[PDB]
């Protein structure tokens, strides 16, 4: 009677939602047909007799993507009207996806939103998956969580944003719709998740020993993470935590809700089983500054609140004994007014591994989500890329001729300097 | 006759006493399927203390369980003397609490508890004569600390003149799982006291201590944490389900070991316990015993009690032995040490003899005792707590729903009030 | 300094507190009555 | 001796027959084919209080069955002991009345009443010595509504010693299958009163709330309901028909809950009802029983009870069982609930004592209990007639049959008088 939807609009939201649907599926022995040949009810839904049917929806306005999955295995899987399709692309550009072709799909979607949702009787939240430097992406994203903040009101919504890297760019425009997308999203999201791609690729090469990864790979790692934050959902533990249970333990303020990930272990089957993958060395890896998500340094800034999940056949002592030792360090300070700053979460299943992947198979494992104030540093650089190119007022004409106003640059500005401060403010010491 | 009640709330509560019910089972005879299948005719004579009656001959305990949240229940149904429980004292919400004293007292936990005391006026208007109830709950978590203590008021208000116990988990520095875990204490503490007529604290810190030390297991678990706080609290009403010299019910112990009604806090102990390679080198002996018992190691809480000066102590022998010797002990131990003894009450030692032992034990020990030294934990709880308040971390969460500052404000002055007015005896000369 | 600043705001909520608890002194003294309707049950009374 | 004729009309109240005469064939042991296979001697001795007596030895209900439409009896015949009734009391037209009022009372009804007024003499003339009738219908309907309230009148004219029962379903506005029920309902009520000597409302809503929260069933259905209702209908004259420490024939509740000839509206309720899952755990005793006798969910009406004072109260238990623990129960029963007793007349409860319990059931009580709380359903009764009559909506097919509004405004204004002069004696005090 535990239900969660997810949201997935873009190309890497696809690409990335097309991930953990692999994993969810195979986890819960259902096959690709959608038949099996009580947990599966967080994600699924039963037809009555044989199929089971995703509680996804997929979102976007370029058709490939879609039509790629509707070819695919997984065809039989997902219902054939709640892969939203477009006609044309909003092309990078946020005011398209915002104001001139997304307002005439956003309908249909919160449609099939109300559908799904009638059907839920414990709904816990939402999941929302989209990479920011996008113009549908981003755009959609901001609508779509606007009307719903409105619609629904309380229920907790989850972002898992994929933030551009510092220097490893793809496209030349997104710091602007970057920009806006976290102006819409800042007052609108209850919690939001780093992503850039940067970090990942460096994790890749250096734990998974791939010199050239794709995408695919990166994707299979956000998928593992995924579900390491929701397996305590569907699965019997010694120490729950439920996702109504982050607000009142990882947010001490409203505005301060941007925090970075990191997983361990991440082994390839070659060399994993030579050594022993105790609870305290993969405690002691998932700190380590190298294995940060999102690639911010930690050591440049205080923690927060820290929550971690473990799964596998992990004793609760064992876990208090290794956050004794983190405590101990003296690399790794906290904030002053936060004497204790750990959530320690202990689920029994291990990770399930996908055939043909990278990561082994594994008894312990350990996912972290923190929160910290070395953040900041993400914001600054994007904002000294926007400001470089608004003082010239460079590739403005592709969005005023679209509806959007001349003012709306200054204030997501503006809410940046105030995130800024706000950031720099917490951190002092009283 | 004289019979008491079980409710327990939240998942900590519910875990507890999925093993306590197992334990009072297995000590009375009782199968898993209800049919009692007991050697000795005691084992029957009284058993209308915890158990009722229901056609077919089978027994159902009177227990009360709730929580926010239908996992834990539909969890522990599963489990070994699941099937005890009468599905009809199952309540349940669909929502939850997330950590949240605020939503767990206020906005959820108020419009639900009219069921849950529906069916406690049930069970205590019917039983034969009423002795009191017994609360299982964590001050850790929010559904749990927040319900549970409203319904303490709820209860206390009915039922003025009946005897009300609990059992409460207080969060330790050391082992921290949650980050708000000082507010949900804190807040907590200011209406236990006001209502409980007894309270017994009880750290994990401590478990996992005795379990590393005494017993010097390698690998503790949650089971074994269960099982002694099991024993610890089937100790102390054995002699009121069983014969013995000197019988004594807990309103017996209330009258001896609270000399001012606000001051109700105890540490307690259990012995003996020894490790498995160990069991056949020691003797069990009536010094073995008492040397053990008030032994610092041996409290259920990491208060020290060389610390501080007992105001009161209790200690409830099981087995057959002689009464001379047990005196003459309790007389030597409080000899050979009056510097831990306040001087201006003499002869501050309660004892009682139950000739029926633990199954398995021919002797065992359970010590209740009042001390001063228990300040140091709301010292700490305190500490934390005003580290945290004074930057309002956290704070719009409870906030949002209907709670202020001041109601936090009056706590802290409350609890540092208690605190203060705890150790005033300790100074006290005559 | 830290036990020093131990007092000053609280003293405030307290005088805060003396306006609250007037109005409910006067709310309590204001009282009213409800004589009419017993008044004019009697009379209903009558007419049944 | 001092038997009753069945009389019902409509749809409603043909498929409510369906079941109370199976279930009273069950209790006798009449095989559907009219032959006699029972067990005990007592299921023979008093058979003559529903049955007749034919040639080879069959036996034949005393029912008469009337409606507009022949479809609903020619349902009813292929169902189970469908056989049992005589073909000749099949009364029926060609029409219809299609849920109009006029048509069923002063056009149509008016001209086929005299067939089945002959049916109905006959029958009465014949039998030992009459008690009286016993008439099942629904205010909902057109037809029912309309020549069973004229019957009543007829039958009322010609026999004003004997004694009349009527069993009314009222239409609830939250389940609402017509839009015209407000105006039937109405006109009904106006009649009723003036000639019924009792009268039990029965409510489909609060059927399917019992269904739904008692008996926990997920798929309720007609058949559950108006098993229900059969068992509450047998209820009432099982001491009538079997030996008891206290006979209480329908006379002797109609003098001992009745206090002035217009209050005559019951509301009535039945016990034990357990769920399948929970029929184990349960024991039946009379604590038990009277605890879910006076329960407010345990009504056959939505009506609160709680929200008015008891004028009057009756019970009638089943099974052998001491009378002390009766009356004292009854007594606590009363000492407990003093608020909810009117108080100028004391010990206003009624008992009753049947010796011969339901076949399956050890134990039963059939409750009768006369409250000011029904003033509620005639107030939103009149509220919706009042609010769909002001805009003269839907009058013309009324009208169109020789009424008029001043039968309308005259059917208002009693029932309203009615509504007054049942809440006078609720404010009225010694
Ligand atoms: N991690 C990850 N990021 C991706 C992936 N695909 C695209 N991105 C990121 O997405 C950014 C651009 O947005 P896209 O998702 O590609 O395109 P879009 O969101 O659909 O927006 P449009 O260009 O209007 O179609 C790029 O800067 C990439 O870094 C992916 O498969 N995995
Ligand atoms: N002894 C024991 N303690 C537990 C168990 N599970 C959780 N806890 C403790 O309970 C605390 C969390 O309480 P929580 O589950 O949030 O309580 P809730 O909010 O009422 O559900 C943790 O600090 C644990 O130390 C258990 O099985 N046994
Ligand atoms: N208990 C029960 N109620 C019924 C059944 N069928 C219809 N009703 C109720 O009867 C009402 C309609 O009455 P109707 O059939 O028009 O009566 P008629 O005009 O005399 O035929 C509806 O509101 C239903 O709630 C049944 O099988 N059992
Ligand atoms: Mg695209």
């Amino acid at each position: 009677m535990r239900e969660v939807i997810s949201i997935h609009v873009g190309q890497g939201g696809i690409q990335v939602g097309n991930a953990c649907w692999e994993l969810f599926c195979l986890e819960h022995g259902i096959q690709p047909d959608g038949q099996m040949p009580d947990a599966f009810n967080t994600f699924f839904s039963e037809t009555g007799a044989g199929k089971h049917v995703p509680r996804a929806v997929f979102l976007d306005l370029e058709p490939t993507v879609i039509d790629e999955v509707r070819t695919g295995t997984y065809r039989q899987l997902f219902h054939p009207e709640q892969l939203i399709s477009g006609k044309e692309d909003a092309a990078n550009n946020f005011a398209r996806g915002h104001y001139t072709i997304g307002k005439e799909i956003v309908d249909l979607c919160l449609d099939r939103i109300r559908k799904l949702a009638d059907n839920c009787t414990g709904l816990q939240g939402f999941l929302v998956f989209n990479s920011v430097g996008g113009g549908t992406g981003s755009g959609l994203g901001s609508l779509l969580l606007e009307r719903l903040s409105v619609d629904y009101g309380k229920k907790s919504k989850l972002g898992f944003t994929i933030y551009p890297s510092p220097q490893v760019s793809t496209a030349v425009v997104e710091p602007y719709n970057s920009i806006l997308s976290t102006h819409s999203l800042l007052e609108h999201t209850d919690v939001a998740v780093m992503l850039d791609n940067e970090a990942i690729y460096d994790i890749c090469r250096r734990n998974l020993d791939i010199e050239r990864p794709t995408y695919t790979n990166l994707n299979r790692l956000i998928a593992q993470v995924i579900s390491s934050l929701t397996a305590s959902l569907r699965f019997d533990g010694a120490l729950n935590v439920d996702i109504t249970e982050f607000q009142t333990n990882l947010v001490p303020y409203p505005r301060i809700h941007f925090m970075l990930s990191s997983y361990a272990p991440i082994i390839s089957a070659e060399k994993a089983y030579h050594e022993q993958l105790s609870v305290a060395e993969i405690t002691n890896s998932a700190f380590e500054p190298a294995n940060m998500m999102a690639k911010c340094d930690p050591r440049h800034g205080k923690y927060m609140a820290c929550s971690m999940m473990y799964r596998g056949d992990v004793v609760p002592k064992d876990v208090n004994a290794s956050i004794a030792t983190i405590k101990t360090k003296r690399t790794i300070q906290f904030v002053d007014w936060c004497p204790t700053g750990f959530k320690v979460g202990i689920n029994y299943q291990p990770p399930t591994v996908v055939p043909g992947g990278d990561l082994a198979k594994v008894m312990r494992a350990v996912c972290m989500i923190s929160n910290s104030t070395a953040i900041a540093e993400v914001f600054s650089r994007l904002d000294h890329k926007f400001d470089l190119m608004y003082a010239k007022r460079a590739f403005v004409h592709w969005y005023v001729g679209e509806g959007m106003e001349e003012g709306e640059f200054s204030e997501a500005r503006e809410d940046l300097a105030a995130l800024e401060k706000d950031y720099e403010e917490v951190g002092i010491e009283t | 006759m004289r019979e008491i009640v079980h409710i327990q709330g939240g998942q900590c509560g519910n875990q507890i006493g999925a093993k306590f019910w197992e334990v009072i089972s297995d000590e009375h005879g009782i199968d898993p399927t209800g049919t009692y299948h007991g050697d000795s005719d005691l084992q029957l004579e009284r058993i209308n203390v915890y158990y009722n009656e229901a056609t077919g001959g089978r027994y159902v305990p009177r227990a009360i369980l709730m929580d926010l949240e239908p996992g834990t229940m539909d969890s522990v149904r599963a489990g070994p003397f699941g099937q005890l429980f009468r599905p009809d004292n199952f309540v349940f919400g669909q929502t939850g609490a997330g950590n949240n004293w605020a939503k767990g007292h206020y906005t959820e936990g108020a419009e639900l508890i009219d069921s849950v005391l529906d069916v406690v006026r049930k069970e205590a208007e019917g039983c034969d004569c009423l002795q009191g109830f017994q609360i299982t709950h964590s001050l850790g978590g929010g559904t749990g600390s927040g319900m549970g203590t409203l319904l303490i008021s709820k209860v206390r208000e009915e039922y003025p003149d009946r005897i009300m116990e609990t059992f409460s988990v207080v969060p330790s520095p050391k082992v921290s799982d949650t980050v708000v875990e000082p507010y949900n204490a804190t807040l907590s503490v200011h209406q236990l006291v006001e209502n409980a007529d007894e309270c017994m604290v009880i750290d994990n810190e401590a478990l996992y201590d005795i379990c590393f030390r005494t017993l010097k297991l390698t690998t503790p678990t949650y089971g074994d944490l269960n099982h002694l706080v099991s024993a610890a609290m089937s100790g102390v009403t054995c002699c009121l389900r069983f014969p013995g010299q000197l019988n004594s019910d807990l309103r017996k112990l209330a009258v001896n070991l609270i000399p001012f009604p606000r001051l109700h806090f105890f540490m307690i102990g259990f012995a003996p316990l020894t490790s498995r390679g160990s069991q056949q080198y020691r003797a069990l002996t009536v010094p073995e015993l008492t040397q053990q018992m008030f032994d610092a190691k041996n409290m259920m809480c990491a208060a020290d009690p060389r610390h501080g000066r007992y105001l009161t102590a209790s200690a409830l022998f099981r087995g057959r032995m002689s009464t001379k010797e047990v005196d003459e002990q309790m007389l030597n131990v409080q000899n050979k040490n009056s510097s831990y003894f306040v001087e201006w009450i003499p002869n501050n030692i309660k004892s009682s003899i139950c000739d029926i032992p633990p199954k398995g034990l021919k002797m065992a020990v359970t010590f209740v005792g009042n001390s001063t030294a228990i300040q140091e934990m709301f010292k700490r709880v305190a500490e934390q707590f005003t580290a945290m308040f004074r930057r309002k971390a956290f704070l719009h969460w409870y906030t949002g729903e209907g709670m202020d500052e001041m109601e936090f404000t009056e706590a802290e002055s409350n609890m540092n009030d208690l605190v203060s007015e705890y150790q005033q005896y300790q100074d006290a000369t005559a | 300094w830290k036990e020093k600043k131990e007092v000053f705001d609280q003293q405030k909520q307290k005088l805060i507190e003396e306006q609250k608890k007037i109005q409910e002194e006067q709310l309590r003294r204001m009282q009213e009555e409800k004589e009419k309707k017993e008044k004019e049950f009697q009379e209903f009374n009558k007419k049944q």
